[PDB]
Order: C-alpha cells, then structure tokens, then sequence
C-alpha cells in the first residue's frame, strides 16, 4: 502493499519486498519539487523478535543517513525508528495467531483484485463491517495466500495486511481516524481476526484530541474493561521526542 | 513475493512559506510509479479523493 499520498506525507507498507529505504530519495525529490521540507522519516525495524514473529540497525541508519546531505534519530516504540529534522492521529494494531476458520479465506490459487471474489471474502470474514460502505475501498487477494485492503473516506484512511502462513500468522491494521474512544474500532478488527495476541500503538500528543484526553486521565479505548477474553501486559508510554508521546498496550488471549 | 515480514516507511513534510499550494498532491501517478519501481513493485489499483491518493501494490 500500500502507498498513501496526502498533501504533506507518504505512507508505504509492504510485505516481503526489498528494503523501503530504496524509496527515500525519490520521495525526498517529490518533496523538494513542491518546495516542501522533509520533517519526519519513520521506518519499521525489528531489533528484538519473539517466537510468534534484514539489515542491522547500524546498516539501516547508515543507509538512511546517506540519502540526506541535520536531525535527531531514535526509537518510537521498540519496532519503529524516526529521523526528525527540526525547524493528527494514528492507531495501529499487530495481531498474531489468527483465527484458523478465518484464514482459509485469505488463501487463493489466483491473484484477485477488487471484484466479486474479494467481495465474498470481505463479507464472509466480516471485513465488510470494518470497511463499510461509507468507505471507498480496493483490495487484493494474493496467490498462494495473503491479502491487502486500502480504504479512504475524506481525510481518513484504513488499511489491513494479512500474511496467514500457519507457522507464524500475522495481520496488521492502521488508521488515522479520529475517535474519542477506540474500543469499537479495535474490537471490530478483533472480531475479524480473533487473534491469540495483539498489540495496539496509539499516538497521544498532548495537543491532539485523543492525547488531550489521555493526558488528563481520560478513557481512550485501549483499557482492559474492553477486552474480557484477554489479559493485558506491559503497557508502555514513551515521550519519544520532546512534546511527542506514544502508547503501546499488549493483550494475550486467556488460555 | 507477498509474505512476512511487514515493512513500513513514512515521510512527513512541513508546508512552509514557498510550498506549492497543493503540496504533494501537485504530483500525478508518474511520480509515484517511479517511487514504487524502486522496490521492484507496481501499481495494481488506485482510489483517489480530495485528500488522499491510495495505491494497492504488488511485486
Ligand atoms: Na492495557
């Protein structure tokens, strides 16, 4: 996969390609040709892996540096890293151990873009409830397996990527939708995947709506009262650079 | 091919004095086709609105 382009940003998500850092030079050129200024670059990099789940940190940092002629660098959460060139909402889920009755629908002997076949898939799995008819959607079912969907609604997007290999099945969800309480959104995605474990990462800057709520003690939809079939573990909040905050919650299905 | 692990890249620009009124939406698909070529992928389908150009991709 997915590329989203907005007035001030580009988001690229893929599964199984070569390094996305290859795209940085041409994205920077696209910025300079419209006389914008690069402010943030972030990329996923796995330093630490768990059993249910590339270049070294040094190699990726050196590559990214090579694509620029100053900035600050560091982690966001432990799996994403930023460059900030000093002079909105984002919620993400990662899901492991997907429902086996659902994952069969994301196997196929043919590559199928949006059409009657993916309509059957979306209806049968409940993706149609996550991406309802208020969204403009397009999707792709891969051979032998895998699935991607993008959806847009005004300034909002949602996207899901599914890699259902039995050994280490995985799905991700991301959205910039603004809600005061994300429990309905998150639980709607869990309805589709019913995963053995999942994490949610939410950005909570104090000057954003959800962050203003969080920083004042408000309930934002990640809390344990919404996930009775799961046990919470190791909530982590970081002010990952001055003024900017990230929250990660982790849930594991009750055996 | 399409299989784990997932990768993600985001670039955010500041709109400043002198930036094109449309920002990155001043560009047409030729710009983004070349970006996607750098990861040896291609555009399978597109959906556009006033705020977002959305592309579904494949190797
Ligand atoms: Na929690």
């Amino acid at each position: 996969x997915s590329l989203f382009v907005m007035k001030d940003r580009v988001i690229l998500i893929t599964c199984g390609t070569i390094t996305l850092l290859n795209c940085v030079p041409l994205i920077c050129e696209a910025v300079s040709t419209v006389c914008g200024e690069v402010e943030w670059v972030s990329f996923m990099h796995k330093n630490y892996s768990f059993p249910w789940e590339h270049l070294s940190m040094a190699e990726e940092f050196k590559t990214l540096r090579s694509h620029f002629p100053p900035f600050i660098f560091g982690p966001i959460d432990s799996d994403h890293y930023f460059l900030y060139f000093h002079s909105d909402a984002q919620l993400s889920m990662t899901m492991y151990g997907l429902d086996r009755n659902q994952t069969k629908h994301w196997y196929s002997d043919k590559m199928l873009p949006t059409g009657p076949e993916t309509a059957v898939i979306r209806e049968a799995t409940g993706l149609s409830e996550v991406v309802d008819d208020s969204w403009i959607l397009h999707d792709l079912q891969y051979e032998p397996c895998g699935y991607s969907i993008n959806a847009i609604r005004g300034s909002e997007y949602q996207t899901i990527h599914i890699t259902p290999e039995e050994h280490c099945s995985f799905a991700s969800y991301e959205t910039n939708t603004c809600a005061l309480n994300y429990s309905k959104c998150i639980c709607g995605v869990l309805r589709v995947f019913d995963p053995e474990r999942f994490s949610v990462i939410v950005f909570i800057d104090p000057d954003s709506a959800v962050g203003k709520s969080y920083h004042s003690g408000g309930t934002i939809g990640v809390e344990p009262e919404y996930y009775p079939n799961y046990e919470a573990h190791h909530r982590t909040v970081n002010e990952y650079t001055p003024g900017h905050w990230v929250l990660k919650v982790n849930y594991v299905k009750r055996a | 091919s399409f299989e784990g692990p997932e990768k993600r890249l985001e670039v955010i620009m500041r709109v400043v004095d002198g930036t094109h009124v449309s920002g990155l939406l001043a560009h047409d698909d030729d710009v983004w086709q070349k970006v996607i070529d750098a990861i040896c992928a291609h555009i399978v389908s597109r959906e556009f609105n006033e705020y977002i150009r959305s592309y579904v991709l494949s190797e």
